[PDB]
Protein backbone atom coordinates (compact mmCIF):
# COMPACT_ATOMS: atom_id res chain seq x y z
CA UNK A 1 0.00 0.00 0.00
CA UNK A 2 2.59 2.58 1.07
CA UNK A 3 5.82 3.70 -0.13
CA UNK A 4 7.49 0.84 2.80
CA UNK A 5 5.09 -1.63 1.33
CA UNK A 6 5.59 -0.86 -2.25
CA UNK A 7 9.19 -1.52 -2.27
CA UNK A 8 9.08 -4.42 0.02
CA UNK A 9 6.73 -5.64 -3.36
CA UNK A 10 9.12 -4.26 -6.00
CA UNK A 11 12.34 -5.72 -4.25
CA UNK A 12 9.57 -8.80 -4.63
CA UNK A 13 9.99 -9.07 -7.55
CA UNK A 14 13.04 -8.23 -8.94
CA UNK A 15 14.55 -10.73 -6.86
CA UNK A 16 12.26 -13.30 -8.67
CA UNK A 17 13.43 -11.61 -12.07
CA UNK A 18 16.81 -12.25 -11.95
CA UNK A 19 16.36 -16.41 -10.69
CA UNK A 20 14.74 -16.26 -14.03
CA UNK A 21 17.23 -14.77 -16.34
CA UNK A 22 20.48 -16.36 -16.96
CA UNK A 23 24.02 -15.00 -16.43
CA UNK A 24 24.37 -15.49 -20.77
CA UNK A 25 20.67 -13.44 -20.94
CA UNK A 26 23.12 -10.35 -19.51
CA UNK A 27 26.12 -10.22 -22.11
CA UNK A 28 25.22 -8.05 -25.14
CA UNK A 29 23.96 -9.91 -28.26
CA UNK A 30 27.31 -8.99 -30.12
CA UNK A 31 30.82 -8.90 -27.64
CA UNK A 32 34.65 -8.91 -27.85
CA UNK A 33 37.16 -11.27 -25.04
CA UNK A 34 40.39 -10.12 -24.15
CA UNK A 35 42.22 -13.18 -22.81
CA UNK A 36 45.62 -12.99 -21.18
CA UNK A 37 47.92 -16.15 -21.45
CA UNK A 38 49.40 -16.73 -17.57
CA UNK A 39 52.85 -16.47 -18.91
CA UNK A 40 52.82 -12.65 -19.95
CA UNK A 41 55.04 -10.56 -18.08
CA UNK A 42 53.69 -8.21 -15.98
CA UNK A 43 54.65 -4.84 -17.45
CA UNK A 44 53.54 -6.66 -20.91
CA UNK A 45 49.69 -7.08 -19.62
CA UNK A 46 49.67 -3.38 -17.80
CA UNK A 47 50.33 -2.15 -21.05
CA UNK A 48 48.01 -4.49 -22.52
CA UNK A 49 45.30 -3.03 -20.26
CA UNK A 50 45.95 0.24 -20.75
CA UNK A 51 45.62 0.11 -24.66
CA UNK A 52 42.89 -1.87 -24.49
CA UNK A 53 40.72 0.28 -22.10
CA UNK A 54 40.32 -1.86 -19.87
CA UNK A 55 40.38 -2.89 -15.99
CA UNK A 56 40.66 -7.02 -16.00
CA UNK A 57 41.56 -10.00 -18.60
CA UNK A 58 40.42 -13.24 -17.79
CA UNK A 59 43.81 -15.94 -18.26
CA UNK A 60 44.10 -18.92 -19.87
CA UNK A 61 46.28 -21.42 -19.03
CA UNK A 62 46.95 -22.60 -23.21
CA UNK A 63 48.75 -25.68 -21.90
CA UNK A 64 46.15 -27.83 -20.37
CA UNK A 65 43.09 -24.97 -22.09
CA UNK A 66 41.79 -23.75 -18.62
CA UNK A 67 40.97 -20.81 -17.05
CA UNK A 68 44.24 -19.44 -14.85
CA UNK A 69 41.85 -16.45 -12.59
CA UNK A 70 41.24 -13.74 -13.40
CA UNK A 71 43.43 -10.39 -13.74
CA UNK A 72 41.59 -7.78 -11.67
CA UNK A 73 43.69 -4.51 -9.92
CA UNK A 74 43.16 -6.00 -7.13
CA UNK A 75 46.18 -8.36 -7.15
CA UNK A 76 48.38 -5.64 -7.45
CA UNK A 77 46.79 -3.69 -4.88
CA UNK A 78 47.62 -6.63 -2.43
CA UNK A 79 51.15 -7.50 -3.86
CA UNK A 80 52.64 -3.72 -2.85
CA UNK A 81 50.19 -3.92 0.13
CA UNK A 82 52.29 -6.51 1.28
CA UNK A 83 55.96 -5.32 0.01
CA UNK A 84 54.85 -2.66 2.09
CA UNK A 85 54.18 -4.50 5.64
CA UNK A 86 56.93 -6.80 5.32
CA UNK A 87 59.67 -5.49 3.46
CA UNK A 88 62.14 -3.38 5.05
CA UNK A 89 63.50 -2.65 1.75
CA UNK A 90 61.50 0.23 -0.21
CA UNK A 91 62.65 -0.54 -3.83
CA UNK A 92 61.97 -4.10 -3.18
CA UNK A 93 58.76 -3.61 -4.93
CA UNK A 94 60.10 -3.16 -8.25
CA UNK A 95 60.94 -6.78 -8.67
CA UNK A 96 57.20 -7.59 -9.98
CA UNK A 97 58.22 -6.91 -12.92
CA UNK A 98 60.55 -9.87 -14.16
CA UNK A 99 57.16 -11.69 -12.72
CA UNK A 100 55.08 -13.51 -15.31
CA UNK A 101 51.14 -13.62 -14.28
CA UNK A 102 51.43 -16.91 -12.95
CA UNK A 103 54.28 -16.07 -10.86
CA UNK A 104 52.41 -13.33 -9.16
CA UNK A 105 49.38 -15.33 -8.86
CA UNK A 106 52.05 -17.37 -6.77
CA UNK A 107 53.05 -14.75 -4.64
CA UNK A 108 49.36 -14.36 -4.00
CA UNK A 109 48.58 -17.99 -3.05
CA UNK A 110 51.00 -17.57 -0.55
CA UNK A 111 50.10 -14.37 1.00
CA UNK A 112 46.98 -15.62 1.21
CA UNK A 113 45.26 -13.36 -1.05
CA UNK A 114 43.97 -15.56 -3.74
CA UNK A 115 41.67 -18.53 -2.68
CA UNK A 116 42.79 -21.82 -3.61
CA UNK A 117 39.24 -22.30 -5.16
CA UNK A 118 39.23 -20.57 -8.22
CA UNK A 119 35.85 -18.83 -8.96
CA UNK A 120 33.10 -19.46 -11.66
CA UNK A 121 29.72 -19.70 -12.79
CA UNK A 122 28.28 -21.53 -15.92
CA UNK A 123 26.59 -18.78 -18.00
CA UNK A 124 23.52 -21.13 -18.61
CA UNK A 125 22.45 -21.04 -14.80
CA UNK A 126 20.79 -18.69 -13.21
CA UNK A 127 21.99 -14.77 -13.49
CA UNK A 128 21.23 -15.74 -9.34
CA UNK A 129 24.13 -17.71 -9.02
CA UNK A 130 26.19 -14.93 -10.40
CA UNK A 131 25.26 -12.54 -7.93
CA UNK A 132 25.47 -15.16 -4.57
CA UNK A 133 29.15 -15.70 -5.33
CA UNK A 134 30.52 -12.34 -6.13
CA UNK A 135 28.29 -11.55 -2.23
CA UNK A 136 29.69 -14.34 -0.80
CA UNK A 137 33.03 -13.54 -1.51
CA UNK A 138 33.37 -9.94 -1.72
CA UNK A 139 34.20 -9.61 -5.58
CA UNK A 140 33.02 -6.88 -7.66
CA UNK A 141 33.55 -9.33 -11.05
CA UNK A 142 32.56 -13.10 -11.67
CA UNK A 143 33.60 -15.22 -15.20
CA UNK A 144 31.47 -17.58 -16.83
CA UNK A 145 32.86 -20.70 -18.10
CA UNK A 146 31.32 -23.54 -19.76
CA UNK A 147 32.98 -26.44 -21.00
CA UNK A 148 33.62 -27.87 -24.71
CA UNK A 149 32.19 -31.45 -24.65
CA UNK A 150 34.39 -32.88 -27.27
CA UNK A 151 37.57 -31.90 -26.17
CA UNK A 152 36.61 -31.14 -22.43
CA UNK A 153 38.88 -27.56 -23.14
CA UNK A 154 37.03 -24.65 -20.62
CA UNK A 155 35.30 -22.44 -22.62
CA UNK A 156 35.08 -18.92 -21.39
CA UNK A 157 32.53 -17.34 -22.27
CA UNK A 158 32.52 -13.22 -20.65
CA UNK A 159 32.76 -11.87 -17.59
CA UNK A 160 30.60 -10.15 -15.53
CA UNK A 161 30.52 -7.34 -13.33
CA UNK A 162 28.14 -5.80 -10.70
CA UNK A 163 27.69 -2.38 -12.74
CA UNK A 164 26.73 -4.52 -15.55
CA UNK A 165 23.86 -6.62 -13.98
CA UNK A 166 22.86 -3.82 -12.09
CA UNK A 167 22.70 -1.68 -15.32
CA UNK A 168 20.76 -5.10 -16.73
CA UNK A 169 18.05 -5.13 -14.07
CA UNK A 170 18.15 -1.27 -13.94
CA UNK A 171 16.92 -1.60 -17.63
CA UNK A 172 15.01 -4.32 -17.99
CA UNK A 173 12.72 -3.69 -14.73
CA UNK A 174 9.93 -1.69 -14.08
CA UNK A 175 10.11 -2.38 -10.58
CA UNK A 176 13.13 -0.31 -10.07
CA UNK A 177 10.46 2.84 -9.96
CA UNK A 178 8.23 2.06 -7.57
CA UNK A 179 11.71 1.79 -5.03
CA UNK A 180 11.42 5.32 -3.23
CA UNK A 181 11.75 4.73 0.37
CA UNK A 182 14.50 6.76 1.00
CA UNK A 183 17.93 5.47 2.13
CA UNK A 184 17.91 6.88 5.79
CA UNK A 185 15.02 4.26 6.27
CA UNK A 186 16.70 1.58 5.05
CA UNK A 187 19.91 -1.34 6.60
CA UNK A 188 22.15 -0.09 3.88
CA UNK A 189 25.93 0.89 3.02
CA UNK A 190 28.17 2.01 5.68
CA UNK A 191 27.82 4.92 7.71
CA UNK A 192 30.07 4.62 10.55
CA UNK A 193 33.69 4.83 9.93
CA UNK A 194 34.80 5.11 6.13
CA UNK A 195 38.61 4.85 5.60
CA UNK A 196 39.43 8.29 4.33
CA UNK A 197 41.97 10.47 2.98
CA UNK A 198 43.13 13.70 2.26
CA UNK A 199 45.37 15.09 -0.59
CA UNK A 200 48.59 15.31 1.81
CA UNK A 201 47.76 11.00 1.97
CA UNK A 202 50.34 8.59 0.76
CA UNK A 203 49.63 6.68 -1.64
CA UNK A 204 50.74 3.39 -0.32
CA UNK A 205 48.42 4.59 2.64
CA UNK A 206 45.59 4.58 0.70
CA UNK A 207 46.55 1.32 -1.10
CA UNK A 208 45.86 -0.62 1.98
CA UNK A 209 42.97 0.89 3.37
CA UNK A 210 42.17 -1.22 0.37
CA UNK A 211 43.53 -4.22 0.60
CA UNK A 212 42.75 -4.45 4.64
CA UNK A 213 39.76 -3.20 4.21
CA UNK A 214 38.39 -5.03 1.38
CA UNK A 215 37.38 -1.54 -0.36
CA UNK A 216 36.94 -0.97 -3.99
CA UNK A 217 37.77 2.58 -3.28
CA UNK A 218 38.86 4.89 -0.89
CA UNK A 219 37.02 8.75 -0.84
CA UNK A 220 39.41 12.15 -0.83
CA UNK A 221 37.65 14.58 2.33
CA UNK A 222 39.47 18.02 3.59
CA UNK A 223 39.54 19.50 7.16
CA UNK A 224 36.08 21.41 6.88
CA UNK A 225 35.24 17.38 6.15
CA UNK A 226 33.97 18.06 2.57
CA UNK A 227 33.81 15.62 -0.27
CA UNK A 228 36.51 16.39 -3.29
CA UNK A 229 37.45 13.32 -4.86
CA UNK A 230 38.16 9.55 -5.18
CA UNK A 231 41.10 7.20 -5.03
CA UNK A 232 40.15 4.02 -6.73
CA UNK A 233 41.80 0.96 -6.28
CA UNK A 234 42.25 0.61 -10.33
CA UNK A 235 43.79 4.00 -10.15
CA UNK A 236 47.18 2.03 -9.57
CA UNK A 237 46.94 0.95 -12.96
CA UNK A 238 47.52 4.62 -13.77
CA UNK A 239 50.28 4.62 -11.18
CA UNK A 240 52.31 1.84 -12.16
CA UNK A 241 52.00 1.22 -15.86
CA UNK A 242 54.90 3.28 -16.11
CA UNK A 243 56.29 0.58 -13.97
CA UNK A 244 57.77 3.67 -11.76
CA UNK A 245 56.68 1.18 -8.52
CA UNK A 246 58.09 4.85 -6.43
CA UNK A 247 54.86 6.67 -7.83
CA UNK A 248 53.43 4.82 -5.05
CA UNK A 249 55.28 7.37 -2.47
CA UNK A 250 53.66 10.24 -4.22
CA UNK A 251 50.57 12.13 -1.97
CA UNK A 252 47.22 11.41 -3.57
CA UNK A 253 47.20 14.70 -4.88
CA UNK A 254 50.31 14.48 -6.36
CA UNK A 255 48.85 11.22 -7.99
CA UNK A 256 45.07 12.10 -8.83
CA UNK A 257 47.14 14.90 -11.02
CA UNK A 258 48.60 11.82 -13.31
CA UNK A 259 45.00 10.61 -13.60
CA UNK A 260 43.72 11.46 -17.36
CA UNK A 261 40.13 12.98 -18.27
CA UNK A 262 38.90 8.73 -18.89
CA UNK A 263 37.36 9.06 -15.75
CA UNK A 264 33.84 7.58 -14.83
CA UNK A 265 33.21 10.23 -12.26
CA UNK A 266 32.65 10.93 -8.56
CA UNK A 267 28.73 10.64 -7.75
CA UNK A 268 27.12 11.59 -5.08
CA UNK A 269 23.59 11.72 -3.36
CA UNK A 270 21.68 12.78 -0.43
CA UNK A 271 20.51 10.44 2.64
CA UNK A 272 17.10 12.00 1.42
CA UNK A 273 17.23 10.49 -1.91
CA UNK A 274 15.96 6.90 -3.01
CA UNK A 275 17.12 3.33 -4.72
CA UNK A 276 14.33 4.19 -7.87
CA UNK A 277 17.30 7.50 -8.67
CA UNK A 278 20.01 5.93 -8.09
CA UNK A 279 18.95 3.15 -10.66
CA UNK A 280 18.05 5.90 -13.31
CA UNK A 281 21.95 6.72 -12.46
CA UNK A 282 23.43 3.50 -12.95
CA UNK A 283 21.18 3.24 -16.45
CA UNK A 284 23.01 6.04 -18.35
CA UNK A 285 25.59 7.04 -16.12
CA UNK A 286 28.67 4.82 -16.03
CA UNK A 287 28.16 4.51 -12.23
CA UNK A 288 30.05 2.67 -9.33
CA UNK A 289 29.20 3.79 -6.15
CA UNK A 290 27.49 6.69 -4.72
CA UNK A 291 28.67 8.95 -1.76
CA UNK A 292 26.20 10.19 0.79
CA UNK A 293 26.69 14.24 1.45
CA UNK A 294 24.76 16.72 2.97
CA UNK A 295 23.78 20.71 2.42
CA UNK A 296 27.70 21.31 2.15
CA UNK A 297 29.21 18.30 0.70
CA UNK A 298 29.88 16.70 4.07
CA UNK A 299 31.13 12.68 3.85
CA UNK A 300 28.03 10.82 5.78
CA UNK A 301 28.28 7.71 4.41
CA UNK A 302 28.81 5.22 1.14
CA UNK A 303 26.23 3.17 -0.75
CA UNK A 304 28.37 0.84 -2.80
CA UNK A 305 27.54 -1.03 -5.80
CA UNK A 306 27.37 -4.65 -3.78
CA UNK A 307 25.66 -2.69 -1.16
CA UNK A 308 22.61 -2.47 -3.51
CA UNK A 309 23.24 -5.90 -5.24
CA UNK A 310 23.07 -7.26 -2.03
CA UNK A 311 19.94 -5.36 -0.37
CA UNK A 312 18.22 -6.69 -3.56
CA UNK A 313 19.67 -10.62 -4.12
CA UNK A 314 18.50 -11.26 -0.03
CA UNK A 315 14.94 -11.93 1.19
CA UNK B 1 45.77 -3.07 -37.20
CA UNK B 2 43.45 -6.35 -37.16
CA UNK B 3 42.78 -7.82 -39.84
CA UNK B 4 42.28 -11.61 -40.83
CA UNK B 5 44.93 -14.06 -41.26
CA UNK B 6 48.98 -14.23 -41.81
CA UNK B 7 50.19 -11.31 -44.10
CA UNK B 8 53.16 -13.04 -46.33
CA UNK B 9 54.73 -11.37 -48.96
CA UNK B 10 56.83 -12.88 -51.86
CA UNK B 11 56.36 -15.90 -54.38
CA UNK B 12 53.47 -18.02 -55.10
CA UNK B 13 54.62 -21.37 -53.92
CA UNK B 14 57.43 -19.98 -52.01
CA UNK B 15 55.11 -19.12 -49.25
CA UNK B 16 53.20 -22.35 -49.87
CA UNK B 17 56.37 -24.33 -49.21
CA UNK B 18 57.32 -21.95 -46.34
CA UNK B 19 53.52 -23.02 -44.56
CA UNK B 20 53.60 -27.14 -45.42
CA UNK B 21 57.45 -26.71 -43.66
CA UNK B 22 55.81 -24.96 -40.87
CA UNK B 23 53.14 -27.33 -40.63
CA UNK B 24 55.57 -30.58 -40.43
CA UNK B 25 57.24 -28.94 -37.36
CA UNK B 26 54.00 -29.02 -35.25
CA UNK B 27 53.20 -32.15 -36.02
CA UNK B 28 50.02 -31.01 -38.06
CA UNK B 29 49.19 -33.72 -41.28
CA UNK B 30 48.13 -32.24 -44.11
CA UNK B 31 46.45 -32.76 -47.50
CA UNK B 32 48.79 -32.50 -50.93
CA UNK B 33 47.68 -31.13 -54.06
CA UNK B 34 46.71 -33.46 -56.54
CA UNK B 35 48.11 -32.60 -59.99
CA UNK B 36 45.23 -32.49 -62.81
CA UNK B 37 47.34 -35.26 -64.63
CA UNK B 38 44.58 -24.16 -58.93
CA UNK B 39 43.21 -25.42 -55.32
CA UNK B 40 47.26 -27.03 -54.47
CA UNK B 41 46.74 -23.25 -52.21
CA UNK B 42 43.33 -24.88 -50.32
CA UNK B 43 45.06 -26.86 -47.51
CA UNK B 44 43.63 -28.87 -44.52
CA UNK B 45 45.59 -29.57 -41.77
CA UNK B 46 44.78 -32.42 -39.16
CA UNK B 47 46.61 -31.31 -35.64
CA UNK B 48 46.70 -33.40 -32.45
CA UNK B 49 45.30 -32.01 -29.26
CA UNK B 50 48.34 -31.77 -26.97
CA UNK B 51 45.36 -31.26 -23.88
CA UNK B 52 44.18 -34.48 -25.00
CA UNK B 53 46.97 -36.72 -26.51
CA UNK B 54 49.16 -36.58 -23.01
CA UNK B 55 45.98 -37.03 -21.28
CA UNK B 56 45.46 -40.41 -23.57
CA UNK B 57 42.44 -39.18 -25.86
CA UNK B 58 42.79 -39.35 -29.45
CA UNK B 59 41.31 -35.72 -30.30
CA UNK B 60 41.87 -33.95 -33.20
CA UNK B 61 41.33 -30.59 -34.21
CA UNK B 62 40.59 -29.86 -37.95
CA UNK B 63 42.37 -26.29 -39.80
CA UNK B 64 41.85 -25.59 -43.43
CA UNK B 65 44.59 -22.86 -44.54
CA UNK B 66 43.61 -20.60 -47.85
CA UNK B 67 46.18 -18.12 -49.80
CA UNK B 68 45.13 -15.19 -51.35
CA UNK B 69 46.51 -12.53 -53.39
CA UNK B 70 45.71 -9.58 -51.93
CA UNK B 71 47.62 -7.55 -54.85
CA UNK B 72 50.74 -8.02 -56.59
CA UNK B 73 53.34 -9.76 -54.69
CA UNK B 74 51.42 -9.38 -51.56
CA UNK B 75 49.25 -12.56 -49.80
CA UNK B 76 46.96 -13.27 -46.87
CA UNK B 77 46.99 -16.88 -45.27
CA UNK B 78 43.35 -17.00 -44.16
CA UNK B 79 43.25 -19.99 -41.25
CA UNK B 80 39.96 -21.20 -40.70
CA UNK B 81 38.81 -23.65 -37.71
CA UNK B 82 36.59 -26.62 -38.88
CA UNK B 83 35.72 -27.64 -35.40
CA UNK B 84 37.47 -30.45 -32.98
CA UNK B 85 36.47 -33.96 -32.88
CA UNK B 86 37.28 -37.39 -30.72
CA UNK B 87 37.50 -41.13 -32.27
CA UNK B 88 34.59 -42.11 -29.89
CA UNK B 89 31.25 -40.34 -29.09
CA UNK B 90 31.85 -24.33 -30.59
CA UNK B 91 34.91 -23.01 -28.54
CA UNK B 92 37.69 -20.81 -30.06
CA UNK B 93 40.03 -22.85 -27.81
CA UNK B 94 42.12 -25.20 -29.31
CA UNK B 95 41.39 -23.45 -32.14
CA UNK B 96 43.16 -20.06 -31.57
CA UNK B 97 46.13 -21.99 -29.52
CA UNK B 98 47.32 -23.93 -32.28
CA UNK B 99 47.57 -20.70 -34.81
CA UNK B 100 49.70 -19.51 -32.18
CA UNK B 101 51.79 -22.83 -32.47
CA UNK B 102 51.47 -22.11 -36.62
CA UNK B 103 52.14 -18.61 -36.61
CA UNK B 104 54.93 -19.36 -34.03
CA UNK B 105 56.11 -21.70 -36.91
CA UNK B 106 55.81 -19.72 -39.81
CA UNK B 107 57.79 -16.85 -38.02
CA UNK B 108 60.85 -19.25 -36.94
CA UNK B 109 61.73 -21.03 -40.08
CA UNK C 1 43.67 -37.98 -46.75
CA UNK C 2 45.89 -36.46 -44.57
CA UNK C 3 49.76 -36.67 -45.48
CA UNK C 4 52.82 -35.93 -43.06
CA UNK C 5 55.61 -36.20 -45.31
CA UNK C 6 56.47 -32.23 -46.93
CA UNK C 7 55.49 -32.28 -51.10
CA UNK C 8 57.99 -33.15 -53.34
CA UNK C 9 57.62 -31.22 -56.35
CA UNK C 10 58.01 -27.85 -54.42
CA UNK C 11 61.76 -28.79 -53.73
CA UNK C 12 62.71 -29.49 -57.71
CA UNK C 13 62.43 -25.05 -58.25
CA UNK C 14 60.01 -22.88 -60.91
CA UNK C 15 59.13 -25.72 -62.78
CA UNK C 16 56.07 -25.85 -64.33
CA UNK C 17 54.53 -22.51 -64.60
CA UNK C 18 52.45 -23.06 -61.12
CA UNK C 19 48.95 -21.93 -61.04
CA UNK C 20 47.77 -18.89 -59.09
CA UNK C 21 46.00 -19.07 -56.15
CA UNK C 22 42.76 -16.54 -55.74
CA UNK C 23 42.69 -13.33 -54.62
CA UNK C 24 41.04 -11.39 -51.35
CA UNK C 25 37.80 -11.77 -51.83
CA UNK C 26 35.69 -8.31 -50.05
CA UNK C 27 34.65 -10.48 -47.36
CA UNK C 28 37.66 -11.16 -45.23
CA UNK C 29 38.99 -6.79 -46.43
CA UNK C 30 37.28 -5.66 -42.99
CA UNK C 31 37.70 -7.28 -39.49
CA UNK C 32 35.17 -6.12 -36.70
CA UNK C 33 37.46 -5.21 -34.10
CA UNK C 34 38.64 -1.98 -35.69
CA UNK C 35 35.60 -0.82 -34.29
CA UNK C 36 34.42 1.60 -31.26
CA UNK C 37 30.92 1.86 -32.40
CA UNK C 38 29.59 -0.27 -23.33
CA UNK C 39 33.10 -0.67 -25.37
CA UNK C 40 33.20 -4.66 -25.52
CA UNK C 41 29.59 -4.60 -28.08
CA UNK C 42 31.00 -4.98 -31.72
CA UNK C 43 28.51 -4.71 -34.78
CA UNK C 44 27.24 -8.66 -35.47
CA UNK C 45 29.65 -10.37 -37.02
CA UNK C 46 29.17 -11.94 -40.24
CA UNK C 47 27.90 -14.81 -40.63
CA UNK C 48 30.97 -16.67 -43.38
CA UNK C 49 33.63 -15.19 -40.80
CA UNK C 50 32.99 -16.83 -37.81
CA UNK C 51 35.52 -19.20 -36.83
CA UNK C 52 38.01 -17.11 -38.76
CA UNK C 53 41.20 -15.86 -37.55
CA UNK C 54 42.49 -12.59 -36.92
CA UNK C 55 45.90 -10.66 -35.81
CA UNK C 56 47.21 -7.45 -35.24
CA UNK C 57 50.93 -6.10 -34.48
CA UNK C 58 51.65 -5.03 -30.55
CA UNK C 59 54.66 -3.36 -30.50
CA UNK C 60 55.23 -5.04 -27.45
CA UNK C 61 56.49 -8.65 -28.38
CA UNK C 62 53.17 -10.83 -27.77
CA UNK C 63 50.98 -12.17 -30.69
CA UNK C 64 47.79 -10.85 -30.58
CA UNK C 65 45.05 -13.55 -31.83
CA UNK C 66 41.58 -13.38 -32.61
CA UNK C 67 38.22 -15.51 -34.01
CA UNK C 68 34.62 -14.73 -33.31
CA UNK C 69 32.37 -17.70 -32.72
CA UNK C 70 28.64 -18.21 -31.84
CA UNK C 71 27.78 -19.24 -28.09
CA UNK C 72 24.12 -20.46 -28.17
CA UNK C 73 22.13 -17.46 -29.75
CA UNK C 74 24.73 -14.76 -29.34
CA UNK C 75 28.38 -14.08 -30.35
CA UNK C 76 31.98 -14.02 -29.02
CA UNK C 77 34.77 -12.49 -30.76
CA UNK C 78 37.69 -13.32 -28.36
CA UNK C 79 40.95 -11.61 -28.42
CA UNK C 80 44.28 -13.45 -27.16
CA UNK C 81 47.34 -11.79 -26.33
CA UNK C 82 49.98 -14.10 -25.65
CA UNK C 83 53.61 -14.50 -25.90
CA UNK C 84 55.91 -16.53 -29.01
CA UNK C 85 59.05 -18.39 -26.83
N1 LIG D 1 35.52 4.14 2.95
C1 LIG D 1 34.93 3.08 3.52
O1 LIG D 1 34.99 2.84 4.72
C2 LIG D 1 34.18 2.14 2.66
N2 LIG D 1 34.14 1.98 1.32
C3 LIG D 1 33.28 0.95 1.07
N3 LIG D 1 32.76 0.47 2.22
C4 LIG D 1 31.81 -0.64 2.42
O2 LIG D 1 32.54 -1.85 2.25
C5 LIG D 1 31.83 -2.76 1.42
C6 LIG D 1 32.61 -3.03 0.12
O3 LIG D 1 32.54 -1.96 -0.84
P1 LIG D 1 32.97 -2.16 -2.38
O4 LIG D 1 32.45 -3.55 -2.66
O5 LIG D 1 32.36 -0.98 -3.11
O6 LIG D 1 34.47 -2.04 -2.40
C7 LIG D 1 30.46 -2.15 1.22
O7 LIG D 1 29.60 -2.69 2.22
C8 LIG D 1 30.65 -0.66 1.43
O8 LIG D 1 29.47 -0.04 1.95
C9 LIG D 1 33.32 1.18 3.17
N4 LIG D 1 33.06 1.00 4.50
Amino acid sequence: MDVQETQKGALKEIQAFIRSRTSYDVLPTSFRLIVFDVTLFVKTSLSLLTLNNIVSAPLWDSEANKFAGLLTMADFVNVIKYYYQSSSFPEAIAEIDKFRLLGLREVERKIGAIPPETIYVHPMHSLMDACLAMSKSRARRIPLIDVDGETGSEMIVSVLTQYRILKFISMNCKETAMLRVPLNQMTIGTWSNLATASMETKVYDVIKMLAEKNISAVPIVNSEGTLLNVYESVDVMHLIQDGDYSNLDLSVGEALLKRPANFDGVHTCRATDRLDGIFDAIKHSRVHRLFVVDENLKLEGILSLADILNYIIYD
Amino acid sequence: KWHFGVRCRGDAPEILLAVYRALQRAGAQFTVPKPVNSDMYTIKSRWEIPHCKREGKNTYAYIELQLYEVMPGCFMLDVKSNGYKDIYSKSSFPFLDLCAMLVCKLFSA
Amino acid sequence: QYSTEIPAFLTSLQELKLPKPPSLPPHLEKCILNSNTDQSVLPNPNHVLLNHLAAANTQLGVLALSATTRYHRKYVTTAMFKNFD
